């Protein structure tokens, strides 16, 4: 949802 | 066949709400890469 | 030159279009398209929405009363959302609508409203805010081969 | 099912007074008031008019769960001066200012057109 | 990466160094490369561990590893809990798996809840192996209707003749 | 499943810590077997009247032989005569201990014992500070209420499992309840300077805490009018005895920001109190209470806090609108650039990599570390964009407020509907070209860039444009999947845990044990303490250089200018010189530098703070409030008696009493690191320059050490197996989402002792 | 039947968020605006943020609107409607623009130091309620002790109540056994 | 006359603006809530059906018809069941009415409340006539009936309050309000930029003196002066719902001296 | 099914508006929002409740039995 | 039966920092140019503003819950306007020379810095604030 | 296989879960009126009496704690220190 290295 | 769903293919029709009705109509299944 | 309150997009550098879309909140199915506003709502909200229409109470169909089906649940005044779509026309949600617009406070009250519970109005109760109909019904036949 | 009786709000069930007064341990010249079949309509009121009251030291009030229909009034004063008597005159002083109130208004009403 | 050191003063100081991050793991072989620190190498393969520097370092490294796991989520749990999972794991000199192993306890009694429409074949073996129920179980001991030798039960009771 | 029930649960504002609101209804269909006895007699002869409609009444009487009489049917429901013997089966009443717990349940604190209160309306009642052992909330659950059936079995119960008991668990070494949602925006609040509060609203507030004395405490302001304070008031809910220091950022004696916090004597004295002060924190305040007042004072703590705080959060009132999540007209402007920033730097390594003269990192392709700079760029980029909203938000803005208390809500929410959503991504990378070259048909081939590949520049109060909905689903979707998955592998995961070490228990001799009887452990956790004791603590010997190190600690009577001042000490001028006791001194000196020298070498990182038993620090911070300590006049206390008293301290701070010379050792490493922790809190300068401790106060806090200590250790007959697998499952079921393996799919790589991980990786150095 | 609204009940806006009624409060009880209209339904604030669900402030706010100008709220995806248009229709009606409105308290009448957003929004009435799993099986001539539970209450050291809950009913037999070979072989 | 002041402004057979003063905030607003939980008034209570083949459901029109406002002016000079010492329900302590209606047009027929039917005997008190305000005298549309429905009933009208359920409430709705402008700060207002300019100026900003720039703040006002307005349903004069307010109100406070006393 | 009797929110008599708000759309072509205003409908809570309202029964009367 | 600070001070600046009703107050001392002094005010009850001179007296008199007429009439002894009462949770810094110690007014703070008052303030909690025009 | 009172390594604290056990025991004695060791000063409640008895070392029953080995220690709750 957030971003890469977080959540989808 | 249709009164059981042996080819869950066939199911009890919803009726809770008018959309929810309408929703199980045009629902899909997928059987069993991603 | 640009309304900064509405949301931003990007150019049509297209001089190729072979189509267009009749209309983009058309992507979305039934439930989906019950959803007020559903481009400002976290994705796997709508999700959730998507299920819970299902379990909702309102008028499955105007013939109900003639009907002697297993289960039953029937608002008893049944309202239009103030806010609706497009596509709810199509499906005949002002005509048999699943809910009531109910009159909300935000807000911190007695404290008993807290992890998710509603503290709601005793006397709108009364008044019959949602009120429902329920109905189930027994079947039974007799002998067979004897 | 569970749900009680709507009139038990209003209507006091066998065995209950109207009002249990109890004196307070932790202060003296204190007492505690256990109002039956009433709430914030009451209580802020006769709390309100009771510190109104300069030989009153302490009162307050406060409905412990919103399920049940009662209040607690804690009331202390000075020396000399009985508790019990403060809400009288609290009550009183109350029951005066409202006929008063009463009149002005049906005074008002008439001098209206319509 | 930025490590902490003690300066020559005595405080800690940071003392940023080059290190070698891999893709594949080969420790006995690479350990022995000159230029390197051999007494820092490491691998979140436990197992390559525990084979070239032995069941203890095994051991120490699957607690680092089962550690980083809970620690990923920014989630604490006390030492002692999982300092208990990793000796269990470790107790018999190798590495034991957690994950149901045998297909028949990994440390019950022929009384325990009877695994298999087949619970018959669980006595029979305990029989021909003359196996001995030490009843420290929950289960066992329901079937016995005594109350296990745990917690409030893991000592008995009697009346005194001292009181006066 | 007999005696037990189940249903919805509702919290409840009025409800103690420890009770559990039992609808009526279901209070009458639950009993529990009373022989009848003098003591009761009368309670139960009352109840058989009653009988099984009424509430305080019973379902059965059972008389001598056996006989069960059913009150419901039964000419003589009206006419019996208890008899001392029999046994009456009654309705569950007030106070009645019962365990109520919530499944899945893979917690002990997810299973507690509470005092019944029985109350109208279905649905069972729990105070919202028991939610979260409970991982419950109020939009749905079910919960079951299981009714012990026997004496021994209540007592049990109610001295094991009583929720007071629970406060401080053993899983993660600190409370695992504390103050929440709603108390917590409103204590906040009620905190802060601005908030004062008038005579005839405190007299209400003080009624409503019910371990009150009536004492009208005086205001905080006299003059024009009688005002007191937020923090006044609240400081009534907090008990007697009860001190706590706590420096933030730039906390000053002083703290300009009201930070911190600090209460002396059950009495707030500066700091707004939020989460770090009344949550379940590990120093924090209803840490300090259990210790210091016990389970029970604890429990009525946060019964007192609620009611105080509740009233005064319904007549101040809080709320949340739309309003809240609209940022300044400029900070819009600042949020728009510095995304459009994004895609110029985005842009420009797209042209650079079109020409050929991207370098690609070792190890990884042209494409790999492309991808890899577009996404350290947009991240940036929405970080920044996020802050400038935070940053923006005023104090009056109700999003922050419940931000600043610890209440639901973080930066990368505000984030989200205020500025830049995000980047959408499926399996770790930027949306992937479904169609051939392309993410949607909207697009041209060969399109890399942010708009294309997933990156939301929208908020969620701007809205999102179709494709950046469809990506946002497509993320969306990846979380729902393996939140169905990461549920399933961890509700195995938990019970291959449990089932591995539910055998293992602490033993008389300390020792942790299997079925079997082999040896786990010789001692359990290496230090016999029971985890629930257990605080994290600062061992200082540690840090700082050595001139710092030196002039902490050392104390050479031989030298007129590192000796104990004349005026920190009674003796201080008949002691300078003296040789006799500079050899005690030394003693003393050389054992804080091995001290020093064998803590660098158990935390080669330098790390000083790590969980052990007695809170020192709050043991003296007592004393010196018990014994009113002056800072002004010199101690009474001889080297002697700090020395010796401290050196004959550890010698009784046991954990195993063999009187062989095998457990001795064990016994004096047991408590090797808190011994090193003890003396270097109790180094003679230390005491007489930093605490001020007279013979008195000094004397008085090593009995305690001693004391708490002992509380401290296990006891024999733990279930420490079951302990552990459950304080290791329990969280790997909280665990939802660089380059490695974590998570469930790790930890059961490991559980497995699988010889194929996935990525296999050495680092060396 | 007729299901009247109780504690316990569900309900659910059309944001993927339900809740059950955790007490029902009278109209003089309940908080109120100078106008004297008072709330049906009082949710907290708390489950606002985190939910990332922004569409139901904004339904609220479209609602309001709707409601006081007699036209039907657009609230369909991809339009070009705001929340600032929105805000001026609303101030167009004499009401602050982001929903807010001034309340006081129903117990004292006295205002609250905050402003509450306070409007319209759709709710549905879920099934499957209260009086419909109050079950209770206490018998004496989910619901269930699980695994897990036994595995709590032995971590709880409660092993006589881990002994009162598993046992069946089968009678307290009393046998004789033989101290060598450990058999109920003995003749009594 | 000294003490609690009235000073209707607008007054009519629904509304009585009006601005009360010299008066406790808990008086004012006690006041205002009995106004709405505690003046008695007759409602329908119970209905009998013998027949009922429209398209509703009995306990559906049951419903309705318990909605119906009913007159109660003279209602004091009725006794609540509870008391009466009939057995169920007398002339004493209740009001009978009747409902038959047959769709005999073919087109769709109406029910509305003027179609009730007093049965039992009102003694000469002004009590149970259904109220009607409406343009037509048609009342209350209690159902619909298709050609060959019927729907044949008997109800019972008794003496109620609100607390006991929101039929017998006379009170539609209560402005109430005191300080428009925030002097004594009993509210602390959100804003984007601009308190002042954000928040609309109510009403009675007019009957009112703005606060003066340099002036302190007035430490010692205390909350006089509030602006009501009380809205009749119908079954009592508006004028009587305050009237009767302030008198239950008075009762009240009044039972309580009497317990004292006999206590 | 039919216009509610009375406002849920604060009891304002509706149930006797319901006919006249349909005749002041079509014979006298106003809108809905000054159609309710000159119903006296003034506070929010009592004009969504017909604003909104669905008058099912129409539908239902159109059954035979 | 008592007093034991007394002295005027020149208000040398009046921060609010985000507060509406509370500033924190730092004035000099007239006479001594050592004596100084920090302090919290509800200025909505007292404003304050630079350059300023107000008359700083501690004292302790003049625990027993609290009334509040009656002694309106009587012991009027606040010859004053301002009036506060906190605790001392004085930090007897003992700073290089001058000693500097701390009040709590249940959240307002205040601290002086002088060193002549090693016989002037208490250790102890109860102490009241005045201060005049 | 016992241990003289002399050489117990035990600990001289009573565990949690035998104070557990033995109010449990005792307050089921005092429920099925078996006779009491002390004054009443009010209580009618089983535990809340046993209770009683414990903090006035009133309790006649020995505890055997067991080693897993076999072998015993036997402390009597009079003995056994009771601060948890
Ligand atoms: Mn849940
Ligand atoms: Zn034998
Ligand atoms: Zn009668
Ligand atoms: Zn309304």
């Amino acid at each position: 949802i957030w971003g890469i290295g977080c959540n989808p | 066949a249709l009164a059981t769903g042996n080819w869950g293919v066939s199911q009890v029709l919803n009726r809770y709400t008018y959309s929810s009705t309408l929703s199980h109509l045009r629902r899909t299944n997928t059987p069993i890469a991603k | 030159d640009v309304d900064p309150a509405k949301r931003i997009r990007v150019s049509h550098h297209a001089t190729t279009f072979t189509h267009c879309e009749i209309h983009p909140s058309m992507i979305l199915g039934v439930a989906a398209s019950i959803i007020p506003f559903p481009d400002h709502n976290q994705s796997p909200r709508n999700t959730y929405q998507s299920a819970m229409g299902k379990q909702a109470m309102g008028v499955f169909l105007t013939n109900y009363n003639v009907r002697m089906d297993t289960m039953a649940n029937i608002l008893y005044y049944p309202q239009k959302p103030l806010g609706t779509t497009r596509a709810m026309e199509y499906l005949k949600f002002r005509e048999l609508p699943a809910g009531q617009n109910a009159i909300v406070a935000i807000a911190c009250y007695s404290g008993y409203n807290q992890e998710d519970s509603m503290i709601m109005n005793q006397s709108s109760i009364d008044r019959g805010l949602f009120r429902s109909l329920f109905f189930r019904s027994y079947m039974d036949q007799e002998k067979k081969y004897g | 099912m569970n749900a009680p009786d709507r009139f038990e709000l209003f209507l006091l069930g066998e065995g209950e007074s109207k009002l249990k007064i109890d004196p307070d341990t932790k202060a003296p010249n204190a007492v505690v008031i256990t109002f039956e079949k009433e709430d914030h309509t009451l209580g802020n009121l006769i709390r309100a008019e009771l510190l109104n009251d300069r030989k009153v030291l302490f009162a307050a009030y406060k409905v412990e769960h919103p399920f049940f229909a009662r209040f607690k009034l804690r009331i202390q004063t000075t020396e000399g001066y009985d508790p019990k008597d403060a809400l009288k005159n609290a009550c009183n002083s109350i029951i005066n200012k409202l006929g008063a109130l009463k009149t002005n208004f049906e005074t008002e009403w008439n001098l209206q057109t319509l | 990466y930025d490590r902490k050191v003690p300066s020559p003063t005595g405080e800690y100081v940071k003392e940023p160094e080059w290190v070698l991050e891999t893709d594949g793991v080969n420790l006995s072989e690479v350990m022995t490369v000159p230029g390197i620190d051999p007494t820092r190498i490491y691998t979140n393969s436990f197992i390559d561990i525990m084979e070239v520097l032995g069941i203890e370092a095994g051991r120490a490294a699957l607690y680092k590893e089962v550690y980083n796991v809970i620690a990923s989520d920014g989630s604490y749990v006390n030492y002692r809990h999982m300092a208990l999972l990793v000796d269990v794991m470790t107790t018999q000199g190798g590495l034991t798996s957690v994950t149901r192993h045998g297909f028949n306890r990994s440390n019950t009694g022929a009384l325990m809840r009877c695994s298999f429409e087949e619970t018959v074949e669980i006595l029979f073996e305990a029989g021909a192996s003359a196996e001995l129920d030490d009843c420290r179980g929950v289960s066992e001991n329901v079937i016995l209707g005594q109350m296990a030798p745990i917690g409030t039960g893991a000592f008995d009771v009697m009346i005194d003749e001292e009181s006066l | 499943v007999d005696f037990s029930a189940r249903t919805v649960i509702s919290g409840d504002p009025n409800l103690e810590l420890d009770q559990v609101g039992v609808p009526k209804s279901i209070a009458k269909t639950l009993t529990y077997p009373e022989v009848v006895t003098p003591y009761n007699i009368d309670r139960l002869t009352q109840l058989v009247r009653n009988g099984p409609n009424e509430h305080p009444g019973a379902k059965y009487v059972i008389r001598d032989s056996g006989d069960r009489i059913d009150l419901r049917y039964s000419k003589r429901a009206g006419d019996i005569q208890l008899q001392y013997g029999w046994k009456v089966e009654r309705h569950i009443m007030d106070n009645d201990p019962v365990l109520f717990n919530r499944q899945p349940s893979l917690h002990k604190m997810s299973m507690m014992a509470h005092r019944v209160k029985v109350i109208p309306y279905s649905t069972f009642r729990l105070n919202l500070s028991v939610t979260s052992p409970y991982n419950a909330d109020f939009d749905g659950d079910e919960m079951n209420l299981h009714v012990p059936q026997s004496e021994e079995t209540r007592a049990e119960l109610s001295q094991l499992c009583a929720v007071p008991l629970q406060i401080v668990s053993p899983q993660s070494n600190k409370p695992c309840m504390g103050i929440v949602q709603d108390t917590l925006c409103g204590i906040r609040k009620l905190t802060l300077r601005d908030t004062f509060i008038e005579l005839d609203q405190v007299l209400n507030m003080l009624y409503w805490v019910p371990d009150w004395d009536g004492v009208i405490p005086t205001p905080a302001i006299i003059k024009p009018k009688p005002l007191w304070s937020g923090k006044q008031i609240l400081s009534v809910a907090i008990p007697n005895g009860i001190h706590l220091q706590r420096f933030d950022e730039g906390t000053t004696l002083l703290s300009p920001k009201d930070n911190g916090m600090l209460i002396i004597d059950g009495q707030i004295i500066f700091g707004v109190v939020e989460k770090k002060t009344v949550g379940s924190s590990n120093g924090g305040l209803i840490h300090v209470v259990t210790r210091e007042k016990g389970p029970q004072v604890c429990a009525k703590l946060f019964g007192n806090i609620q009611k105080v705080v509740n009233f005064w959060l319904l007549h101040n009132g809080f709320s949340t609108g739309i309003g809240d999540t609209i940022a300044d007209g400029p900070t819009m402007r600042e949020i728009t650039e510095t995304i459009a920033e994004a895609k110029k730097k985005v842009l420009d390594v797209t042209k650079e990599a079109q020409a050929n003269l991207l370098t690609a990192k070792h190890g990884m392709t042209l494409r790999e570390s492309f991808e890899d700079n577009v996404v350290r760029f947009l991240n940036e980029a929405r970080d920044k964009a996020g802050r400038l909203a935070e940053v923006n938000l005023k104090d009056l803005n109700n999003v922050k407020q419940m931000v600043m208390a610890g209440s639901k809500g973080s930066f990368i929410n505000i984030a989200q509907m205020s500025a830049c959503v995000g980047q959408q991504s499926v399996e770790g990378k930027r949306i992937a070209f479904g169609f051939v070259d392309r993410t949607l048909p909207h697009f041209s081939k060969d399109d890399y860039s942010p708009e294309s590949k997933g990156f939301v520049e929208n908020s969620y109060l701007r809205g999102l444009t179709p494709q950046e909905f469809f990506f946002h689903a497509m993320g969306g979707r990846e979380g729902l999947i393996d939140t169905a998955v990461k549920t399933a592998e961890t509700g195995y995961i938990q019970r291959r845990l449990v089932k591995a070490l539910e055998d293992i228990m602490v033993h008389y001799d300390n020792t942790t044990r299997n079925s079997l009887g082999n040896v786990i452990q010789f001692i359990y956790g290496e230090d016999g303490m029971d985890a629930a004791h257990i605080e994290k603590q600062s061992l200082d010997t540690i840090g700082g250089s050595d001139a710092a190190f030196e002039k902490r600690y050392r104390v050479d009577l031989l030298n007129t200018d590192h000796t104990l001042d004349p005026s920190l000490l009674e003796s201080g001028s008949e002691i300078l010189g003296d040789l006799k006791l500079q050899v005690l001194l030394d003693e003393e000196y050389k054992q804080l530098v091995k001290d020093r020298k064998f803590l660098r070498e158990v935390f080669v990182d330098g790390e000083a703070n790590w969980p052990l038993p007695v809170n020192i620090r709050r043991i003296i911070q007592n004393a010196q409030q018990t014994f009113h300590i002056d800072h002004t006049k010199p101690s009474d206390l001889t080297i002697k008696d700090i020395v010796l008293g401290v050196k004959d301290l550890q010698e009784n701070l046991l954990v195993l009493r063999g009187k062989n010379e095998i457990i001795q050792n064990a016994q004096r490493d047991a408590v090797t690191l808190f011994c090193c922790l003890l003396r270097s809190r109790l180094a003679t300068r230390r005491v007489l320059q930093e605490y001020r401790l007279t013979k008195q106060a000094f004397d008085w806090v090593l009995s305690n050490i001693e004391a708490q200590f002992l509380r401290s250790v296990v006891h024999p007959g733990e279930m420490v197996g079951v302990l552990a697998a459950q304080s290791i499952g329990e969280p790997a079921t909280q665990m939802t989402l660089k380059k490695v393996t974590s998570g469930v799919p790790r930890l059961k790589e490991i559980l497995n002792v699988a010889k194929n991980m996935k990525t296999p990786s050495l680092t060396v150095y | 039947t007729t299901k009247i609204p109780q504690i316990g009940d569900k309900f659910a806006s059309r944001h993927g968020q339900k809740g059950t009624i955790g007490i029902t409060y009278r109209r003089e009880d309940m908080p109120f605006t100078a106008e004297g209209i008072v709330p049906d339904l009082i949710i907290n604030p708390h489950a606002i943020p985190s939910r990332m669900t922004v569409a139901h402030l904004i339904e609220c706010l479209l609602s309001k609107v709707a409601a006081l100008s007699g036209n039907e709220g657009d609230a369909s995806p991809f339009t070009d409607i705001t929340v600032e248009g929105i805000s001026k229709l609303l101030r167009e009606h004499g009401y602050q623009s982001r929903g807010f409105e001034v309340m006081y308290n129903g117990h004292t009448g006295k205002k609250l130091m905050a402003q509450i957003f306070f409007g319209p929004t759709y709710y549905q009435r879920l099934r499957h309620m209260v009086d419909d799993k109050i079950h209770a099986r206490a018998r004496g001539p989910g619901l269930r002790f699980g695994e897990m539970e036994r595995d709590c209450m032995i971590a709880h050291g409660a092993a006589s109540f881990l002994k009162e809950r598993l046992m069946e009913a089968s009678d307290a037999f009393r046998v004789h056994i033989c101290g060598i070979c450990g058999l109920m072989t003995v003749i009594a | 006359e000294e003490g609690p002041q009235v000073k209707i402004r607008e007054a009519s057979k629904d509304n009585v603006d009006f601005i009360l003063s010299n008066v406790d905030l808990a008086m004012a607003n006690s006041l205002r809530r009995v106004m709405i939980a505690e003046i008695p008034t007759l409602a329908i209570d119970s209905v009998e059906v013998e027949t009922n083949t429209t398209v509703l459901a009995d306990e559906f029109i049951a419903h309705r018809l318990g909605l119906i406002p009913l007159q109660s002016m003279d209602i004091e000079q009725l006794e609540y069941s509870r008391d009466c010492f009939c057995e169920d329900h007398c002339d004493k302590c209740s009001v009978v009415l009747t409902l038959q209606a047959f769709g005999e047009s073919e087109s769709t027929t109406n029910v509305y409340s003027k179609d009730l039917v007093i049965v039992s005997n009102l003694m000469g008190r002004n009590i149970g006539h259904p109220i009607i305000q409406d343009k037509e005298g048609n009342g209350v549309l209690i159902c619909k009936l298709r050609k060959g429905q019927e729907l044949k009933l008997t109800c019972v009208a008794k003496k109620g309050i609100a607390k006991e359920h929101a039929k017998w409430g006379p009170a539609a709705a209560i402005e109430f309000e005191y300080d428009p402008w925030n002097k004594l700060k009993h509210t602390d207002y959100w804003y984007e930029q601009d308190s002042a300019k954000e928040w609309p100026q109510s009403k009675n900003c007019e009957y009112e003196d703005p606060p003066n720039e340099g002036d302190p703040f007035d430490y010692k006002a205390q909350a006089d002066t509030f602006y009501m307005n009380v809205e009749s349903v119908g079954s009592i004069p508006v004028d009587q719902v305050v009237v009767r307010g302030i008198d239950t109100l008075q009762k009240k406070v009044a039972s309580i001296l009497l317990a004292l006393t006999q206590m | 099914m039919i216009v509610p009797v009375r406002c849920f929110s604060c009891g304002k008599v509706v149930g006797d508006k319901w006919e006249s708000y349909l005749n002041l759309l079509q014979e006298d072509e106003l809108d809905e929002g000054t159609a309710l205003s000159r119903l006296g409908l003034k506070r929010y809570c009592c004009r969504r409740m017909i604003l909104t309202h669905v008058d099912l029964i129409e539908k239902f009367l159109r059954y035979n039995p | 039966s008592n007093t034991l600070f007394d002295d005027i001070f020149q208000v040398s600046e009046v921060d609010p920092g985000r507060y509406n009703k509370v500033c924190r107050i730092e004035a000099a001392s007239t006479t001594q140019d050592q004596c100084k002094l920090t302090l919290d005010i509800n200025v909505e009850l007292f404003p304050v503003a630079a350059q300023d001179s107000l008359t700083v007296t501690i004292a302790s008199s003049l625990t027993r819950s609290w009334r509040p007429p009656q002694a309106g009439d009587r012991s009027l002894a606040d010859d004053y306007d301002y009036v506060m009462y906190g605790t001392a949770y004085k930090f007897e810094e003992v700073s290089k020379d001058l000693i500097a110690v701390y009040y709590s007014f249940g959240g307002l703070l205040m601290r002086l810095e002088g060193n002549y008052r090693n016989l002037n303030n208490l250790k102890q909690e109860n102490a009241y604030l005045l201060i005049r025009r | 296989k016992a241990i003289p009172k002399d050489q117990r390594a035990t600990t001289p604290y009573m565990t949690k879960y035998e104070r557990a056990r033995i109010l449990g025991t005792r307050a089921l004695q005092i429920s099925m009126n078996a006779p009491v060791f002390v004054d009443l000063e009010g209580e009618t409640d089983p535990l809340r009496i046993a209770m009683k008895e414990l903090a006035e070392k009133k309790i006649p029953l020995v505890i055997r704690r067991y080693l897993p080995d076999g072998s015993f220690e036997d402390w009597s709750v009079e003995e056994l220190i009771v601060d948890l």
